């Protein structure tokens, strides 16, 4: 039930421990320790900025309007959520995360403009 | 009617100062941006000045400090075939040096340049080193070169460096062709006085830059559009010897010279130099009158460090007399030989409390470099003389095209959209 | 001169389908919202559908809401309407019109600036 | 299409590149470099805090309930979005941004209290 | 009307100055000053992360689905909002804030899963 305890569990089980890991992301001699702390903050903020760009700010589970390409993975839901742990899944689609991230950004950019014109 | 709408990620910036970081061993055009540039108010110059000095000082921290050598030296004339130009330039000096053991002494003789020693009590056998009354000399480490390796300056996130691509830009005012760069080009921290060596050339024409051109208290930086090649040499074969003056502490000195003793000098093609000045004169006449007289003259005064062309040639420090380059009046395969003095005890930056000993280099020295600009001062008939004592001018000549701005991504504007 | 030319269909059976299209010229197509306005043979004008200049937002009159699709192609300057289930009550002249909406950073419309001549759609 | 590429373009064109600039806001000798990094983070967080205060957290385009005073600018939409680049606009209303920011804060404070009393 | 000016006022009065305090949370010799600045940022981010975990990201007043246990405090609304300043209130329930924080996290975790299955 602690940090990374679910690392060996199935994706559908591990997805219930997202707050366990989220809370462990934040907290001349002594300078390299400041560099490590500053860097940890910068890393954290980049992931948070990215979620904001995709329209997922403030949440751990975020649904989008980006469809899945089976060229990315053609496994079904029982193969992915009831087997392939998150470590296994990450390896399998590592080659596609930049394509997916680009498509999440493009979608949010269309959504924010369509919503401003409906408030007009 | 209209409502305030907030936008974040807006392509807006304001002038700003910050700390730039190094990068040592990418460009966006910004199609309709006109920006105001102002070299001389460019803080990138001040940062480079402080960083170069700091790195220089850091490199001397682990080197031998020559305090055992602040002793009386007994100096006589060198028993060799010294030409007229070199009479009095070298002295053969004897002294009692410390050794690796505290209760032992050794007798050492070495050759010193006359510029590095001073008589005591006006006595002609007893001399001391120049700095014994003001400072401790530190010997530069023989394993560390003085080569001006290029440095790039990069902006921190939230900041950007803008670059002026206008080929006729004179350092100030609007620049119609501006791009954004991540980091500057590599700039070589070449340290020299009146002639700028190994810098960037103007793309089309000689460019004359001055903070206030009619103000005779200001320096004029002249960028050439063609290099002038200058060949410098110290035509003497130096035998370098060393002694231990302490526990693992070695002092390096010239023991002797093999063969005849001749003066160090630099060669500038006569024809190339005359073409170069003609171009400079044509451009000066655009700020000064057209039916005028432009006269070049030698530096008016001050110490050797400012009345000569100072540079590092293969590790040795040369002080060349440029009166042969700046002696002409322009009214409406020969070369010029410039005599050079050599010093081992130098102060580098315009400072009082530091001094460095440059150990001698074994053999015969030759170096070739490009003159890429001049530093001039001004007194009908206008007279121009060499200047350049302040190193910040050398760096202004490379950094003039860059500006640092801060990005201001948040802003508002009216729209027909309401919450 | 702005021209909108309908090049759609004619006679269709009840319960069938018919697609209309309109070619635009003389203006920047992509700068304007467009709509379809219908006129039954013996009646006045009725608004049927509206589409955004970027093609992302569509609006319909309730009577065709689950049956008609309005679309746009900004590369080919083409407006189109796909009609399904075609009731006898859908017989009308269908006019291609420019207007009915703006994009928040533009002055508003809420009127129709340009009209085509209209395709006659007959359901028998 | 890169960072600040749209700086010379019209406001209505430049507004489509907001993610390009947003992503370039985040990433004794060596101390002044830490000071620069810490400062960059602090600057970033102040702008993000301010958007949160105004009720614009998590978005690049945010519509509000604050009306425009034509005393701030009396130009119409074609003058502002189809000419005056963002650099030009920023100069023109620089004198009014603190008034506008204060009014955005006051509005959000009334909105959050009206919404808590409707959930009661 | 300045920072902490409302500290001696009633909870229902002090709750109207939340932006006054929120804006004052952000901004070898010189190293201890960097440590103080880095630490201030880390503290700030932990409180913001915690609000996000509870589903309160981007707001100063956040209503939840967690009921009040009167074992935590059995005072009524007039006792709490028209007397007990925030300093007094904080002392009275200090023993219960970890229980309450845990219950806020558990609730948000159920809410995000119930909302993803309704979008399916
Ligand atoms: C203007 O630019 C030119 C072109 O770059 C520059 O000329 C170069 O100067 C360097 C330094 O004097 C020369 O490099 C040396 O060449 C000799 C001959 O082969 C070598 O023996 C040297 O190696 C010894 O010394 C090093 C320390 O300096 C040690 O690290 C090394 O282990 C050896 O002991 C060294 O390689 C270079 O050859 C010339 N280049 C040309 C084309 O002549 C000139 O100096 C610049 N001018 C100014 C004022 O900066
Ligand atoms: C600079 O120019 C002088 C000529 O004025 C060169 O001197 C000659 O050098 C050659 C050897 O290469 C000798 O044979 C000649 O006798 C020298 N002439 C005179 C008048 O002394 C000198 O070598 C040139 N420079 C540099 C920098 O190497
Ligand atoms: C500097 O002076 C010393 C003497 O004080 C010179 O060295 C002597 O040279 C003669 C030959 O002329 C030898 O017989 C002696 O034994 C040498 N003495 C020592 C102590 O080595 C030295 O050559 C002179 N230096 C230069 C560059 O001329
Ligand atoms: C460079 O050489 C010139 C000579 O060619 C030196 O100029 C002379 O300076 C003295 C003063 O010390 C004057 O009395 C002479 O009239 C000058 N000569 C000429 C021809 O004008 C000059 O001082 C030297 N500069 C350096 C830095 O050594
Ligand atoms: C799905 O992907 C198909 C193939 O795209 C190519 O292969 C994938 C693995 C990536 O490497 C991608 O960069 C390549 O272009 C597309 O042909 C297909 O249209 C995509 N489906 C979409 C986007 O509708
Ligand atoms: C989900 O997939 C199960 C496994 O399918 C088989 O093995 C995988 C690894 C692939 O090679 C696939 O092509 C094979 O057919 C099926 O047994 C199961 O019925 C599927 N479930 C559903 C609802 O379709
Ligand atoms: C719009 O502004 C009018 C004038 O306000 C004054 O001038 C502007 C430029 C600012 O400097 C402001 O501080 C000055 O008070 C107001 O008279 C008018 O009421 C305002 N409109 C509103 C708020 O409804
Ligand atoms: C938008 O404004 C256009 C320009 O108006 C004129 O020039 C500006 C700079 C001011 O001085 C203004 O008072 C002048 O009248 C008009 O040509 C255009 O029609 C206006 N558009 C709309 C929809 O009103
Ligand atoms: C309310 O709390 C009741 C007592 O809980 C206990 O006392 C409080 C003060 C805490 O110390 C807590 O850890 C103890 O368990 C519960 O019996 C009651 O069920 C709670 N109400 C709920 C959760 O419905
Ligand atoms: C709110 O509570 C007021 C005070 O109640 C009394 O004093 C507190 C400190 C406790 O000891 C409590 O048990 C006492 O009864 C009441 O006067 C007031 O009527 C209450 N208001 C409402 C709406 O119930
Ligand atoms: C490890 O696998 C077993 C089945 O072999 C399963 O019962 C157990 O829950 C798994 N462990 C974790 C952390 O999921
Ligand atoms: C693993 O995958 C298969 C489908 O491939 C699925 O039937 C099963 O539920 C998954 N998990 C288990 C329990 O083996
Ligand atoms: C991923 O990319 C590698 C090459 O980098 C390739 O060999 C592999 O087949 C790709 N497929 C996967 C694992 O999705
Ligand atoms: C030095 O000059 C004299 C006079 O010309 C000459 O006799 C002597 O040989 C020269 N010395 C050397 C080492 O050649
Ligand atoms: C030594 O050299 C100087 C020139 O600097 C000269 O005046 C002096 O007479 C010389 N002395 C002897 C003994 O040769
Ligand atoms: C070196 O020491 C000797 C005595 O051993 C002395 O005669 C000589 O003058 C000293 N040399 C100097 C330069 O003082
Ligand atoms: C050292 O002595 C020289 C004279 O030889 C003099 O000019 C200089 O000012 C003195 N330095 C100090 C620090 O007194
Ligand atoms: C540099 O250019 C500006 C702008 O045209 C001009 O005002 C200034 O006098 C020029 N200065 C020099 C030295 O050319
Ligand atoms: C430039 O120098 C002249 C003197 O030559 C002076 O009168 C003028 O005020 C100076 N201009 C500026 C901007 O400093
Ligand atoms: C300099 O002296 C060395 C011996 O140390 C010799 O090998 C070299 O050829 C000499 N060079 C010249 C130019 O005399
Ligand atoms: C400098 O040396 C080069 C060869 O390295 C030669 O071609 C050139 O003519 C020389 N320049 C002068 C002024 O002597
Ligand atoms: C330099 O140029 C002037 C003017 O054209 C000319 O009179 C003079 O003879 C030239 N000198 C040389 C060395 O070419
Ligand atoms: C100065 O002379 C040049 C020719 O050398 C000519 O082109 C230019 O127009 C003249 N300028 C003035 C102000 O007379
Ligand atoms: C300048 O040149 C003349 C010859 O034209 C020469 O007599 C004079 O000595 C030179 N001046 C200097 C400082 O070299
Ligand atoms: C002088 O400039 C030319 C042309 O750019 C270049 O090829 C040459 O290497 C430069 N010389 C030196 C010493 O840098
Ligand atoms: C610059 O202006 C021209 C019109 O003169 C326009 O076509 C071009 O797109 C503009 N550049 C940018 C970056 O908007
Ligand atoms: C600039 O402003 C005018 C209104 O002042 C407007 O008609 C035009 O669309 C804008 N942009 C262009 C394309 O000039
Ligand atoms: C903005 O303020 C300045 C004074 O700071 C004033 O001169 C100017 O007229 C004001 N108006 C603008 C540019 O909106
Ligand atoms: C302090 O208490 C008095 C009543 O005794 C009240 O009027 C005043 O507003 C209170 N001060 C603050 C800051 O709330
Ligand atoms: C304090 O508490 C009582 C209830 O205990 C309530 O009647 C009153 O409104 C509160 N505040 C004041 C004004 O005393
Ligand atoms: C809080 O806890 C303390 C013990 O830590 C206990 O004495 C006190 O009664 C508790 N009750 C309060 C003040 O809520």
């Amino acid at each position: 039930l602690g940090f990374l305890g679910a690392a060996g569990s199935t994706m559908g089980a591990a997805s219930m421990t997202l707050t366990v890991q989220a809370r462990n992301l934040l907290s001349h001699w002594g300078i390299k320790q400041l560099q490590a702390r500053v860097l940890a903050v910068e890393h954290y903020l980049r992931d948070q900025q990215l979620l904001g760009i995709w329209g997922c700010s403030g949440k751990l589970i975020c649904c989008t309007n980006v469809p899945w390409n089976s060229s990315w993975s053609n496994r079904n839901l029982s193969e992915i959520w009831d087997n392939m742990t998150w470590l296994q899944w990450d390896k399998e689609i590592s080659n596609y995360t930049q394509i997916i991230y680009g498509l999440l950004e493009e979608s949010q950019n269309q959504q924010e403009k369509n919503e401003q014109d409906l408030l007009a | 009617n209209l409502w305030v709408t907030v936008y974040y990620g807006v392509p807006v910036w304001k002038d700003a100062e910050t700390t730039l970081f190094c990068a040592s061993d990418q460009e966006i055009h910004l199609e309709n941006v006109t920006e105001e540039f102002n070299m001389w108010k460019n803080n990138m110059v001040e940062q480079m000045h402080e960083d170069i000095i700091s790195l220089w000082d850091q490199s001397l921290k682990p080197c031998v400090k020559l305090t055992p050598l602040c002793v009386t030296l007994q100096c006589t004339n060198v028993t060799n075939n010294i030409t007229d130009d070199m009479r009095g330039e070298l002295k053969n000096c004897s002294f009692n040096a410390t050794t690796e053991l505290r209760n032992k002494r050794q007798k050492v003789y070495s050759l010193f340049y006359r510029l590095d020693i001073v008589p005591m009590g006006e006595n002609s056998t007893n001399y001391r080193l120049i700095n014994c009354n003001t400072s401790a000399i530190t010997q530069a480490c023989p394993k560390v070169s003085f080569e001006p390796i290029p440095i790039h300056y990069c902006a921190p996130a939230g900041f950007a460096i803008l670059k002026c691509k206008d080929k006729k830009f004179n350092g100030t005012g609007p620049c119609p062709s501006v791009s954004t760069v991540q980091c500057t080009h590599g700039i070589k921290p070449v340290v020299s006085t009146q002639l700028l060596l190994n810098g960037s050339l103007a793309e089309e024409e000689v460019i004359i830059r001055s903070e206030n051109i009619t103000n005779n208290a200001k320096n004029i930086l002249v960028q050439l559009n063609t290099p002038v090649q200058i060949n410098c040499t110290r035509p003497n074969n130096n035998t370098v010897k060393s002694i231990r003056i302490g526990p693992g502490q070695a002092f390096y000195y010239t023991g002797d010279i093999i063969g005849d003793i001749r003066q160090a000098h630099c060669n500038v093609s006569k024809a190339t130099w005359n073409e170069t000045l003609g171009k400079v004169v044509k451009q000066l006449r655009k700020h000064f009158g057209n039916n005028t007289i432009i006269r070049f003259a030698q530096s008016s005064g001050g110490d050797l460090e400012v009345t000569t062309h100072s540079f590092n040639c293969g590790g040795e420090f040369f002080y060349c007399n440029t009166s042969g380059l700046f002696n002409s009046t322009w009214i409406s395969n020969d070369s010029i030989t410039l005599p050079c003095r050599i010093k081992q005890i130098i102060n580098m930056w315009q400072r009082i409390g530091q001094a460095m000993y440059a150990p001698p280099i074994q053999g015969v020295i030759r170096c070739v470099s490009n003159i890429t600009g001049l530093i001039l001062t001004r007194d009908t008939t206008e007279t121009f003389r060499p200047g350049g004592g302040d190193m910040r001018d050398n760096w202004r000549s490379e950094l003039y095209k860059y500006k640092v701005v801060k990005i201001e991504p948040l802003g508002v504007a009216p729209t027909r959209c309401k919450r | 001169e702005v021209q909108l030319v309908e090049t759609g269909g004619g006679l269709v059976q009840p319960g069938g389908s018919l697609k209309l299209s309109c070619r635009a010229s003389g203006y920047t197509f992509s700068s304007f919202a467009m709509s379809w306005v219908r006129q039954a043979p013996g009646k006045g004008l009725e608004w049927v559908s509206l589409i955004n200049d970027r093609g992302g937002l569509t609006f319909y009159v309730d009577s065709v809401k689950g049956r008609f699709t309005i679309s746009r192609d900004n590369s080919k300057n083409t407006l189109s309407l796909q009609m399904h289930s075609l009731r006898d009550g859908d017989t009308a002249v269908y006019y291609c019109a420019t207007g009915g909406m703006s994009s928040a950073l533009q002055s508003s419309k809420y009127y129709f600036d340009f009209w085509g001549q209209g395709a006659l759609v007959t359901v028998s």
